[PDB]
């Protein structure tokens, strides 16, 4: 179905927009580690 | 300092694809609805 | 250890766009076929 | 040397998504036009 | 509208293809810094 | 044509899913180099 797909996209676009959370919040440790050095 | 400023530029580009991916999907949904 | 764990998080995000890009395309193909 | 050669491989992959994102959009535009 | 969207995509796909400018032109500082080391 | 496009997408989505090969298989050298350090 198309609402199976709308749901399956939205959740997936959730996972990505989770990863880019994890990433964005390293980048701002890295921009902490860079503070010291 | 440049590499970190850059991984940031990769991160940045991906975020911009994420908005562009959602825009393509909007288009698709408008076509789904119009054509069905 | 964090940066490597992160490049991994970029790599990870891209892989997730790859699956999302293929999903948009499926939608497109269903519209191509229905509307032609 | 490998990590830099790799960030390059991320950069590379993103560029390839950019071309694939534009291709999905072309499809969408052909459907917009045909179906309206 | 759809030409509102065509315009809003194109500009956005501009920003990205700006970032991937900024990025591509670090990668080739990094591939300069790598010259030395 | 649309099968020109289906083919031209699939191959391209091949190249990417080649790059993300190259990348994934650095990330796991990097996660080897990180072994030592």
């Amino acid at each position: 179905t198309w609402e199976a797909w709308d749901r399956a996209i939205a959740e997936y676009a959730x996972r990505i927009e989770x990863l880019i959370x994890a990433a964005q919040e390293q980048q701002e440790k890295n921009e902490x580690a860079l503070x010291e050095l | 300092s440049g590499i970190v400023q850059q991984q940031n530029n990769l991160l940045r580009a991906i975020e911009a694809q994420q908005h562009l991916l959602q825009l393509t999907v909007w288009g698709i949904k408008q076509l789904q609805a119009r054509i069905l």
